[PDB]
DNA sequence: GCTGCCGCCGCC
RNA sequence: AGGCGGGC
C-alpha cells in the first residue's frame, strides 16, 4: 500500500516485539478519545468528524 | 649467544623492539631490518634486466651505497589480475618514509610486492618466529637488560616446548566522577602481584599472591599506602610497577574502561613517569594524544603499554571463554567460573560517608581487594593466558593481538605463513524463526566448523579454484585446505590422547589444546570471507552456496527425524526435540548429530546449548532456560537472554 | 543549565 | 503522534 521505520512498528501491533504486549483493537471510545483528525488524517470516527452534507452523500 | 622468550613488541623510528625475558625483563632492539620487494618482469624480461635499471635508481633515493637483492622464483596464486601463477622475480632488499607504490610499471617490470610491508610482519615472516618462544639471539626501557643487533639474521627461534615463569599483576581500580568536568578520577588502586605463573603447569587454585598493596587517596590484608592528592599516589603506582616489571597485567574491564582512565589521569596530572605502564621508556605523550579522539586514543595506550601483556578477563577474549556467563560483572564471573559467592558493594565515594567515615572507607578499600584477588583467580581458572598463547603460536602472529580481540589477526597470519613458506607472494595490505514460546526441550547445534569442512572436502584454495579475477561477482566452479587438514588430524590425536589420559593436570592441558585448534581452524573462512587481506568473493560465494546446500539437507534430515527447526543459520541451528526430559533430548540431538555426519563425514556438528524452555521472538532475540550440568551429574536451570529490551542500557 | 530544532535507537 | 537517552 506504501507504493528502518516502519517494519517494527507494525510487528510490535502484533505483540511480536519489546514487551510483547498484543495490542488490543480499538473500540469507538478508543478511536473517538484520540486527538480530532485533521487536513490529511483519516483517523477517528466519520459520524463526528465529517460535515451533515458528506455524511449523506455517503449514505445516498 | 643470548636467550630471550619474546613476549610482546613494539615499532620506533624504522627499527623493532621485543620485549620478553632472559628470569629477569629485558628488550632487544632489531636493526638491519629490509623489506622483501618483489619486481615482476615483463613478458620477456629477467630479474637482471630489473637489477640495473632500479638498483642504481633506489641507491639515489633513499642513498644506499650497495642493496643486496638477488633472483628468486616465487608463485602468485591471489586475485590482482594479469599476474602470472609462477615467475621469477627480482628480491631486493630494501632496509625499513616514502614507499614504493605497488604499481611501478618500468620496461623492465611492471608490478612490485611488499612495498607497504610492516616491520614486525617482515620480522616475523622471514625468521619464522611463529608466536611467543624461546630465540637464540642505554636508558631505552623499563627492563633490566637492554640490547641491540645490528641485523635480524642474528635471531633464530628454538624448538623448546617450555617457557620461563611469568610475573603477573592485578590491578583494581576504584573511581569517581567529578560532574563539574564529567571525568572519572581514581580514588584507589589494589596491586595483587603473583610473580611465578607457569604456563607448564597448571595453576593451583586460590593461588595466594607473593605481595598486595593498595594505594588510596582521600576522595573528598596487605600494605596500605595512604597520599594526600592523585597525583602523589599515580607518582607511587608507576614507581611500584617498574620495580615490579610484571610480564601481564591482569585486570577486569581494562582494556576498555580502566586502562584508558588511568592513561588519562596520568596525562592530566602530569605524572612524568607515566611510560612503565609498559616496557618502553618515553618522556613525552604521543602528540596527538588527548585530541579527543576515542578511538585514536585507544591505539596510543596499547602501544604505550607495549611489552607487557594486558589480560582482561571481560574483554572479547575473556568473554568467550565464559559463555555461562550473561553481564560479565565481576561477582557473576567468579561464581560462574569459581562456583564462589561474592556480594558486590556499590562504592560511590561522592557520598558524604567516605569523607569521615573510617569504617566506611575501610570497607570500600576491602571491597577493591577483594576485586582484584577475584580478577586474578578468575583469569587463572578460564586459563586465558594458555589459550591465547596457543593461538598466538598457531597464527603465528603477536600474543598481545591475540589477547586483545581482533578478527583480521589471527587469521591474517596464520596464511601469511603457510604461503610464505610454500614459496607463495602474499597480497599487500537461513530459516526464519518460529516465534513464540517453545516448551519441549530444544538443543541449539553449532555449525561453527561448516565452512572449515567445506574448504576441506571441496578443496577449496587459491590455488585450487580457478576464478575470474576481473569479474569477482562471477561465480566459480568447484596450500589452505591442507593447513584446515592438519589442524583437524591434530586435534583427533589429542582427543584421542583424552580418552586415555588419567592425570587430571595432563587432562585439562589437552582440553585448552583441542580448543585453540578448533577455534583455529573456524576462523579460517574469515580470511577470504570477511571484506580481509586474502578476500576473495568468488570463494567466499563458492563456499557459501556449498553451505546452503548443506542446511537445506540438514533440514530435511531435522524434519525427517519428525524434529522442527526454530531457527537456524550458518553458524547454528537450534531444534525442537520434542521432549520433556533432558535425556530424552539428549539422545534426539545425538541421534541428529550422528545423523548429520554420515551424510557430512568431514562436518562435525555438536550439542552446544539446551534450552530447557525457549521463548524466541526475533532472529537474535531470545530468552530460555538454559541446563548446567554440575559435576556429580545434577542437573540446574538459568536464564539467558540475548537481544531483548531488557539488554539496553539502564 | 535550560531552551528549541535536526538525526539515530528501540518502548509505549 | 507522545515519552526517555546520546551527538551536533
Amino acid at each position: 500500500a506504501f507504493t528502518k521505520e516502519y517494519r517494527y512498528s507494525f510487528r510490535h501491533n502484533y505483540g511480536l516485539e519489546g514487551n510483547r504486549i498484543n495490542y488490543k483493537p480499538w473500540d469507538c471510545h478508543t478511536i473517538l478519545s484520540k486527538p480530532r483528525p485533521g487536513r490529511g488524517d483519516y483517523h477517528g470516527c466519520p459520524f463526528r468528524d465529517w460535515s451533515h452534507e458528506r455524511l449523506s452523500a455517503e449514505l445516498r | 649467544t643470548f636467550q630471550m622468550f619474546w613476549l610482546d613488541y613494539c615499532e620506533v623510528n624504522n627499527t623493532l623492539i621485543l620485549f620478553g625475558k632472559v628470569c629477569v625483563s629485558a628488550m632487544v632492539q632489531i636493526n638491519g631490518l629490509c623489506r622483501e620487494l618483489f619486481f615482476l618482469p615483463r613478458e620477456g624480461k629477467t630479474p637482471t634486466d630489473i637489477h640495473e635499471e632500479i638498483i642504481p635508481l633506489l641507491m639515489d633515493k633513499y642513498g644506499l651505497d650497495n642493496i643486496r637483492a638477488k633472483p628468486q622464483k616465487m608463485k602468485y596464486s591471489f586475485e590482482l589480475p594479469d599476474i602470472p601463477s609462477e615467475s621469477d622475480y627480482l628480491k631486493v632488499l630494501l632496509p625499513y618514509r616514502d614507499t614504493i607504490p605497488s604499481d611501478l610499471s618500468s620496461d623492465t617490470f611492471y608490478h612490485v610486492f611488499g612495498g607497504n610491508s610492516n616491520i614486525f610482519e617482515s620480522f616475523v615472516i622471514q625468521n619464522r618466529i611463529m608466536g611467543p618462544c624461546w630465540l637464540d639471539i642505554r636508558n631505552a626501557s623499563h627492563c633490566a637488560v637492554e640490547v641491540s643487533v645490528d641485523k635480524p639474521q642474528n635471531i633464530t627461534p628454538t624448538t623448546t616446548k617450555t617457557m620461563p615463569n611469568l610475573r603477573c599483576l592485578s590491578l583494581s581500580i576504584q573511581t569517581l566522577m567529578n560532574p563539574k568536568e564529567n571525568k572519572q578520577e581514581i580514588v584507589s588502586i589494589t596491586l595483587s602481584a603473583y610473580r611465578n605463573i607457569s604456563l607448564d603447569s597448571p595453576i593451583p587454585e586460590n593461588i595466594k599472591p607473593d605481595d598486595l598493596c593498595t594505594l588510596v587517596r582521600p576522595p573528598q590484608p596487605g600494605r596500605v599506602r595512604l597520599f594526600n592528592n592523585e597525583k602523589a599516589m599515580l607518582s607511587c603506582f608507576c614507581a611500584m610497577l617498574k620495580v615490579e616489571d610484571p610480564d601481564v597485567i591482569i585486570g577486569h574491564r581494562l582494556q576498555n574502561v580502566y586502562l584508558d582512565v588511568l592513561a588519562h589521569r596520568m596525562h592530566d596530572l602530569n605524572i612524568p613517569t607515566f611510560s612503565s605502564i609498559g616496557r618502553r621508556l618515553r618522556r613525552t605523550w604521543p602528540e596527538k594524544f588527548g585530541r579527543g579522539n576515542s578511538n585514536m586514543n585507544h591505539f596510543f595506550i596499547s602501544d604505550i603499554c607495549s611489552g607487557r601483556l594486558i589480560c582482561d578477563i571481560a574483554n572479547e577474549m575473556g568473554q568467550s571463554l565464559t559463555p555461562k556467563c550473561q553481564s560479565w560483572d565481576l561477582s557473576e564471573m567468579y561464581q560462574v567460573t569459581c562456583e564462589k559467592e561474592h556480594k558486590p558493594l556499590d562504592i560511590d565515594y561522592q557520598n558524604p560517608q567516605y569523607q569521615n567515615d573510617v569504617n566506611s572507607m575501610t570497607m570500600a578499600l576491602q571491597e577493591n581487594i577483594t576485586n582484584c584477588m577475584i580478577s586474578a583467580e578468575v583469569s587463572y581458572r578460564i586459563q586465558l593466558l594458555t589459550l591465547t598463547k596457543q593461538l598466538t603460536n598457531l597464527a603465528g602472529n603477536a600474543w598481545a593481538q591475540t589477547l586483545g580481540g581482533t578478527r583480521a589477526g589471527r587469521n591474517e597470519y596464520i596464511l601469511l605463513h603457510e604461503f610464505s613458506r610454500n614459496g607463495f607472494i602474499v597480497p599487500d595490505k537461513v530459516f526464519e524463526p518460529e516465534k513464540g514460546l517453545h516448551k519441549n526441550y530444544v538443543l541449539v547445534m553449532d555449525f561453527n566448523s561448516l565452512y572449515p569442512s567445506i574448504i576441506q572436502e571441496f578443496n577449496i584454495c587459491f590455488t585450487t579454484v580457478d576464478r575470474n579475477k576481473e569479474d569477482i561477482d562471477e561465480l566459480p566452479s568447484v596450500v589452505l585446505p591442507r593447513l584446515l587438514a592438519n589442524l583437524v588430524d591434530r586435534r583427533r590425536e589429542v582427543k584421542k590422547v583424552m580418552k586415555t589420559e588419567t592425570d587430571p593436570h595432563k587432562r585439562v592441558q589437552c582440553d585448552i589444546r583441542q580448543q585453540a585448534l578448533k577455534l583455529t581452524a573456524n576462523s579460517m573462512y574469515g580470511c577470504l570471507g570477511y571484506v580481509s587481506r586474502f578476500y576473495a568473493k568468488p570463494l567466499a560465494m563458492l563456499v557459501t552456496n556449498k553451505g546452503r546446500e548443506i542446511l537445506m539437507n540438514t533440514r530435511q534430515l531435522a524434519e525427517s527425524m519428525n524434529l522442527l527447526v526454530v531457527y537456524g543459520d550458518t553458524d547454528s541451528v537450534m531444534i525442537d526435540t520434542g521432549c520433556d526430559n533432558y535425556a530424552d533430548a539428549i539422545k534426539i540431538g545425538l541421534g541428529f548429530k550422528r545423523l548429520v555426519n554420515e551424510r557430512y563425514r568431514l562436518l562435525e556438528i555438536d550439542i552446544d546449548n539446551v534450552f530447557k524452555k525457549l521463548l524466541l521472538h526475533a532472529k537474535k532475540k531470545y530468552a530460555a532456560l538454559t541446563v548446567n550440568l554440575d559435576k556429580n551429574g545434577n542437573g540446574t536451570t538459568v536464564l539467558e537472554v540475548k537481544g531483548l529490551d531488557m539488554k539496553r542500557r539502564e
